[PDB]
RNA sequence: CCAGGGCUACACACGUGCUACAAUGGCGCAUACAAAGAGAAGCGACCUCGCGAGAGCAAGCGGACCUCAUAAAGUGCGUCGUAGUCCGGAUUGGAGUCUGCAACUCGACUCCAUGAAGUCGGAAUCGCUAGUAAUCGUGGAUCAGAAUGCCACGGUGAAUAC
RNA sequence: UCCUCCUAAAGAGUAACGGAGGAGCACGAAGGUUGGCUAAUCCUGGUCGGACAUCAGGAGGUUAGUGCAAUGGCAUAAGCC
């Protein structure tokens, strides 16, 4: 966890584009290469394209998903079983 | 000798028999018994009943047993439904704070058959 | 006893008040109370039914009845004739009293009681309910643990449908989640 | 009632912790002591306290400013 | 050249270590005895704040001066009275701190809660001849941060060799 | 050798190397008598408990049971205590 101090951690560009997304007002997903970021309470409801190594996969932010990192919802090792 | 969820043993002393509910530990414990003023060498069965009161409240202060119960399913649920990483470590059934999944994990994964 | 007063005064006048009854027998009364012991694992051991046997007359006021089994099933390894259960009816002055008693002294004790199932009515008023354990009950030492050996409750009304046997219990104030 | 495979029913005083008391007759053979009781339990007076189901965007509000 | 990922995956098998299974011990209180070494975009006293990790302010020190830095086993008193237990400390939840643009994948630590396997280990197999084996702590390099590894240093300290 | 059904043609009887099955016993209670009771199988509710154990209620009416093969019978029970 990052201190209470410093406060919560996104991008620059990551702002500026969910901030141009809320004066647009449209619900068009946003490919980001971001996975560092917190999310923040004015990106709900708009899907996001996370980068996951290969793809982006589009994850939806939901009220619950408000204090976790971008890329904890999207997984980067694939695995399905040995057999 | 009956705090609301279970009982406690009445040959230990009251910290450690304070340590038998779900949601106390020895710090807990410790907190509780220097609240409520008895030492922490007499054992339970010394104990009188307004004391026990007395105790029982301060133990009603904290989240024990029953919710706490609920408190820590509900976290684990709530990843499980999120869809987080945390969330698929917890389903399936594999270590979640990012320790050795190669060779070691034995306690999450089970005890091995294969 | 006092819950039996209780219902005679104010619950035949709660019921007259919610339902249209035209007569003072329409109310529901409850009729029986049957604490069932199903131990099962009779098949093999013996002293450990005359231990329920022992804990459904201690928990009810009189002693048990010890329920064989009414057909053979090959499944269960149990035969045509083996004591598998334990039951205990009581109604009149005592089912009032172990009324009280459940109501107001052993369901607190469930060890995490949020509040039990109010969907549990057979359909016909019938109200039945699952303990786990036999400890939430005062007549219990703790030093003489034998087994968790839970039973269950059933609560048998002349009600005839759901909402008036809910009505007859709620009316208790009996808890409802 | 038959006279005597029952064990004995006696009426004692049970006292719950927060002050009730209460006349049972019971088969423990003794008088008995009660911590909770119908009065005094957090499901029957209407304290159930459901725990705060997401407070996430109130923790994110309190964490960061 | 760059961003993100991976080298950290996980039905399994082996190698080398750490921590244990306790009473020659666990915990609490009081108190004693070391050696070696490092330090300048570094070591960081005293005082205050915080339960703690740490934060603030801040002298000294290129050092037999100052700091890291109270050595731990030991010892004296009490307590647990052989239980998976006041053993064990894995796993997991919550709350944090710090370094760093950045701690999700994937850091270390703190505090609270949780309390898993494990009651000395099969066939087999290893090290050791004296300040040694065993056991207890400390320090350094790499290092923004991140040792149970490696390299060193001292405390106590055997048994046996026909 | 004995028992039940069909062939067997609505009294009885009736053959075949015709079609199907069983017996060479059991029980001092499984007999006598008095008093009482009434199934199988589903649905729903409920601790372990689960399709199927025990409990409660409804459906249903003899689809059950008879110490043993089949037929006939059986509630006034011949069934169950």
């Amino acid at each position: 966890p990052r201190s209470l101090k410093k406060g919560p951690f996104i991008d620059l560009h990551l702002l500026k584009k969910v901030e141009k997304a809320v004066e647009s007002g449209d619900k068009k997903p946003l490919r980001t290469w971001s996975r560092r970021s917190t999310i923040f309470p004015n990106m709900i409801g708009l899907t996001i394209a996370v980068h996951n190594g290969r793809q982006h996969v589009p994850v939806f932010v939901t009220d619950e998903m408000v204090g976790h990192k971008l890329g904890e919802f999207a997984p980067t090792r694939t695995y399905r079983g040995h057999a | 000798a009956r705090i609301a969820g279970i009982n406690i043993p009445d040959h230990k002393h009251a910290v450690i028999a304070l340590t038998s509910i779900y949601g106390v530990g020895k710090t807990r414990s410790k907190a509780i018994l220097a609240a409520a003023g008895i030492a922490e060498d007499v054992k339970i069965s010394e104990l009188s009943e307004g004391q026990i009161d007395t105790l029982r409240d301060e133990v009603a202060k904290f989240v024990v047993e029953g919710d706490l119960r609920r408190e820590i399913s509900m976290s684990i649920k709530r990843l499980m439904d999120l869809g987080c990483y945390r969330g698929l470590r917890h389903r399936r059934g594999l270590p979640v704070r990012g320790q050795r999944t190669k060779t070691n994990a034995r306690t999450r994964k089970g005890p091995r058959k294969p | 006893a006092k819950l039996h007063d209780y219902y005679k005064d104010e619950v035949v006048k709660k019921l007259m008040t919610e339902f249209n009854y035209n007569s003072v027998m329409q109310v529901p009364r409850v009729e029986k109370i049957t604490l069932n012991m199903g131990v099962g694992e009779a098949i093999a051991d013996k002293k450990l039914l005359d231990n329920a046997a022992a804990d459904l007359a201690a928990i009810s006021g009189q002693k048990p009845l010890i329920t064989k089994a009414r057909k053979s099933v090959a499944g269960f390894k149990i035969r045509q004739g083996y004591p598998i259960g334990c039951k205990v009816t009581l109604r009149g002055e005592r089912m009032w009293e172990f009324f009280e008693r459940l109501i107001t002294i052993a369901v607190p004790r469930i060890r995490d009681f949020r509040g039990l199932s109010a969907k549990s009515f057979d359909g016909r008023g019938n109200y039945s309910m699952g303990v786990r354990e036999q400890i939430i009950f005062p007549e219990i030492d703790y030093d003489k643990v034998d087994r968790v050996r839970g039973l269950d409750i059933t609560i048998t009304t002349t009600a005839k449908s759901d909402e008036e046997g809910r009505a007859l219990l709620a009316a208790f104030d009996f808890p409802f989640r | 009632m038959k006279k005597d495979i029952h064990p004995k029913y006696e009426e004692i005083t049970a006292s719950c912790s927060c002050g009730n008391v209460m006349k049972i007759r019971s088969t423990v053979g003794h008088d008995l002591n009660l911590d909770v009781c119908s009065k005094c339990h957090p499901f029957f007076t209407g304290k159930q306290r459901d725990v705060a189901t997401g407070g996430r965007v109130d923790r994110f509000n309190k964490r960061f400013n």
